[PDB]
């Protein structure tokens, strides 16, 4: 009934620079004279981490960059020194009506310089070749930014149904990106075709980054 | 030192309950409100219910008003929330935390009448690469478990730096996942590699040794 | 006529004293003096207070004329009763809250559960306010002026306030500073507010 | 002769059954309600009330028999006589000691000097202890229980706190944690001590 | 933003009196209690007195119960710290602190029926060293002034790095100083070197350009 | 009546090594259930800087380093990570009785590796020599410990009268001592000898330091 609409859609900034995030509340939320917002910051696989417990004075045991402000149906949460380990997701709690209702939800995104993917293919295993059927996968491993389109080129002819894309979180180390590519297929049409083929073309460049395999060269 | 613990994660199927643990320890049990929180279906969150250790005072939403239950035994410290009438939304990850500042491990709850299927594990090695640079990249795929989670570590963790465990994505009711790592050549193949993968639903702990074909 | 008459009001006269005299000996030398059980004979002691100036009034109206100007002493008396019967109510609607025990107090109707090591203790407070003080002083926990026994710094990291229509808030213990010995000044701010 | 002692038993009656009610109406619902004014006439009104149950004890020893039984009423009267008069002189060695003049007051003999913006500020304390509090809850700066007025966090760093035998203590400010606002919770701990 | 300022350096006469200025900044003059320290001697501390701003409430020690007095002035929010029939032993650094954590500039005393001396400054050059290492020394030296102290510093406070002033050392009712700086022969002299000697009690502040001979 | 003597004559620790100060009380202070032990800490030309008010508990801005501990008539003020700027003077203060006396004052110095004195030898100017005098200074920087003998050598023989040392304090940079010598003549005896020199013997090596010059070589 109170709930609340933060207005971040996808925050992404470099070092140094302010990150703000506006929570807003619904009609009054300003309930005792003073506001109870609560600010909390969850890492992926990880439980969420309170920065915040009341509009501002953030709690022991965190860095001061957090820092909260505002009234009335307005909140905003500060973080000046925006440095290299900190890339979660960042969410309001009211804390303050009948349901204690959490916010929509802002992705933190560090900005840094762009970088090339290094490229790597895999054929399918022998293992997994003789059980029925075949998996041939292509990872891409520090890169920037997330947009990325990777294909499948099979026998002068790429595929797109039948590939599976993973795309892994912004890593707390260097602020790049990791992606997985498979393409599975019946051990029926595998020995049918030679030449399996992996290409990726990303903003980091005008060169499309090929690399690729045939069944016979193994 | 507030540590909280809960039961794992589950797998039950729709129409039946379940029970949720939430042992404590490093303090008096009684005295925190014990909080709960669910989140499901990507980063939604939303609060479930608070109940008083010392003295029932069980306080719900509208939502989650009898879709659950909270209970507390005083004498084993550990909380034991109990879901009713499950369905393909409560597939959810569930936190019980104290004063909004300790919060728990999350259990993990997936509502289906599926099969529980072991996982087919397979290591992956750049045969016949013709390029080997001092950095070259080598994996372990899971194929075709169920269900969630699985954990993937290398060489029994001793290996943390340049690590990339994809997200698993869900296929013909079975979820594939993979673990891929890049070390440089004065590594591979002179140091043992090998892929360990774990599955406590389906109670598996595999090794595989990755090997040049 | 004057003989039964003068026993029973110098009578009246010199419990009406008594009471006094106990008034001033509690306040004087024993304000704070560690309460432990003078605490509850202070509450009994307003308690009992409450119908001592009840009789007074009734009997103010009942030996003189009741209209001219006497008739004061009654509609005097009636008010006090009432706001005597809001008292209850209040307190029924706390007793009907929680099941501390500890309503029915004459100072106020809030109350403030300490989850100290062991069960958690209930305490009167006065008003429910942002920021709660407390203090050691040589191993005696006193928070907002109730001494609450043996404690370190390694306080309780929460403790409830709950007052009686709408509110039961929570406070968190935060900046817990250190005094020399082991006097402490925890803090505890309120963070979270239950309806109902 | 039952005329006169009825008029004025019940005169008297009705006279303490309205200071009963004054005592009522103060504690109940503005027991610290911003205590500007009405700290003094909480001061004045036991200052008052001493008499008065000295007045009751006096009287209740000269309408009745005085050596079997009622001789105690004089008896009982004389000590509480003597602490009044106690009182005065504990409150004259403190008024020989300072010139704040907030002094003759009931509750203690202890002064609080707080040099809050302006000039200094005195407020009656309870006991000296090594640690005192204060809170700013939306502007309102509140040590030991005084509402001393508009304040911020930047608060005095210093505030001086006298006994009357042998004592004249400092308290620095130390550790000012901020709450939500500009509600504070400043310390003073007590660092050095004059004698005479 | 507690800040107290002194009454610079004092000399005086055996058997007179003088006063000293505490002025402050920063705060109401008004609520603190202004204790006076005296170290003389060596590195000697001992307590002098306390008084209220507000209203009188002077407090001594029988050492100093009678040789000295403290007047406060509310207007100018100053301390009038009086001396009374100062003596050798008198020769003191007097210090005002407000809370035992602001502490003065702290003023020098000197108790002698002597006169005040301009100082003799004299620049010192390696000339015909014959040995130019890049690490030269030079120096400049204050002989014969009263009384202490003196501010000896290089090219105005430009250099701060290799500075070396050592202490003033009495001979036939004269102090005598000298600075010293090394810098390498990249610097000397190519660029301007010029020892500044300024003495308040005399009056005066000579600036000696050093000359190779 | 209350003097107070601490008892560490001299102090010299490396860096990271314990400081231990031990100002005793003289009968019985421990006014009010617990002792105001007060440490002051004095740089030299600078006024007492506080760290410690009430035996314990240190005030704010200083670093946690420091740390009291005591009752009765034993105290004690401890600086574990000795760092390389604090070699100033420690003072203990009462602040109990009638006089607030204080200690009878500690020096602390930062023990540190040996090295060579630098060492210079300055003429009397020529300004100074025509104004009726001459003095020719020897100056020795960076040097260590500070205990060191400087002699001057007049035409074949050394000299103890008329020489005036001046020692500096320990350096807050490298924690090294300088030292200068002044040889002070009339111009009657200036002019009756030429060889002027200054020799140091210090414990850094066996070979004793020489720097000499002569009237005529000017």
């Amino acid at each position: 009934d109170i709930v609340m609409t933060q207005s971040p859609a996808s925050l992404a900034v470099s070092l140094g620079q302010r990150a703000t995030i506006s929570c807003k509340a619904s009609q009054s939320i300003d309930y005792d004279g003073d506001n109870y917002m609560n600010w909390y910051q969850q890492k992926p696989g990880q439980p969420p981490k309170l920065l915040i417990y009341t509009t501002s004075n953030l709690e022991s045991g965190i860095p001061a960059r957090f820092s909260g402000s505002g009234s009335g149906t307005d909140f905003t949460l500060n973080i000046h020194p925006v440095e290299e380990g900190d890339a979660a997701t960042y969410y309001c709690q009211q804390n303050n009506e009948d349901p204690y209702t959490f916010g929509g939800g802002t992705k933190l995104e560090i900005k840094r310089a762009d970088a090339a993917p290094t490229v790597s293919i895999f054929p399918p295993s022998s293992e997994q070749l003789t059980s029925g059927g075949a998996s041939v996968v292509c990872f891409l491993n520090n890169f920037y930014p997330k947009d990325i389109n990777v294909k499948w080129k099979i026998d002068g002819s790429e595929r797109q149904n039948g590939v599976l894309n993973s795309w892994t979180d912004q890593d707390s180390k260097d602020s790049t990106y990791s992606m997985s590519s498979t393409l599975t297929l019946t051990k029926d049409e595998y020995e049918r075709h030679n030449s399996y083929t992996c290409e990726a073309t990303h903003k980091t460049s005008t060169s499309p980054i090929v690399k690729s395999f045939n069944r016979n060269e193994c | 030192e507030v540590q909280l613990q809960q039961s794992g994660p589950e797998l039950v199927k729709p129409g039946a309950s379940m029970k949720i643990s939430c042992k404590t320890s490093g303090y008096s049990f009684t005295g925190y409100t014990m909080n709960w929180v669910k989140q499901s279906h990507g980063k939604n969150l939303e609060w479930i219910g608070l109940i008083n250790p010392y003295n029932g005072d069980t306080s719900y939403n509208q939502k989650f008003k009898g879709k659950a239950t909270l209970t507390v035994d005083k004498s084993s410290s550990t909380a034991y929330m109990e879901l009713l009438s499950l369905t393909s939304e409560d597939s959810a990850v569930y936190y019980c935390e104290v004063i909004n500042t300790y919060w728990g491990q999350g259990t993990l709850v997936t509502v289906s009448a599926a099969k529980t299927t072991p996982p087919s594990v397979y290591p992956l090695a750049p045969g016949s690469a013709a390029q080997t640079n001092s950095m070259v990249t080598l994996g372990c795929l899971v194929k075709g478990y169920f269900p969630e989670p699985v954990t993937v570590t290398w060489n029994s963790g001793s290996l943390s730096s340049g690590v990339h465990t994809f997200p698993a994505v869900l296929q013909s009711d079975l979820y594939t996942l993979s673990s891929s790592v890049t070390v440089p050549s004065s590594t591979w193949p002179s140091e043992t590699v090998t892929c360990n993968v774990a599955h406590p639903a389906s109670s598996t702990k595999v090794d595989k040794k990755i090997v040049p074909r | 006529t004057v003989e039964e008459l003068k026993k029973l009001l110098e009578q009246w006269n010199l419990v009406i004293g008594f009471l006094f005299l106990t008034w001033i000996c509690l306040l004087q030398f024993a304000y704070a003096n560690r309460n432990r059980f003078l605490y509850i004979i202070k509450l009994i002691f307003l308690w009992l207070l409450w119908p001592v100036t009840l009789a007074c009034f009734v009997l103010a109206a009942v030996y003189r004329i009741n209209w001219i100007t006497g008739g004061i002493a009654i509609a005097m008396a009636c008010l006090v009763g009432l706001m005597w019967l809001s008292y209850f109510i209040a307190s029924f609607r706390l007793f009907a809250r929680t099941r501390s025990m500890w309503s029915f107090n004459p100072e106020t109707n809030i109350l403030l559960n300490v989850p100290l090591h062991g069960t958690i203790l209930t305490r009167p407070l006065l008003e429910s306010e942002l920021v709660i003080g407390a203090v050691i002083l040589r191993g005696h926990l006193r928070i907002a002026g109730h001494h609450l026994g043996r404690c370190d710094i390694k306080d309780l990291p929460k403790e409830i306030t709950v007052a009686t229509s709408r509110t039961l808030s929570y406070y968190k213990l935060g900046a817990s500073q250190r005094v020399a010995g082991d006097s402490g000044f925890a803090a505890y701010s309120r963070y979270r507010i239950g309806n109902y």
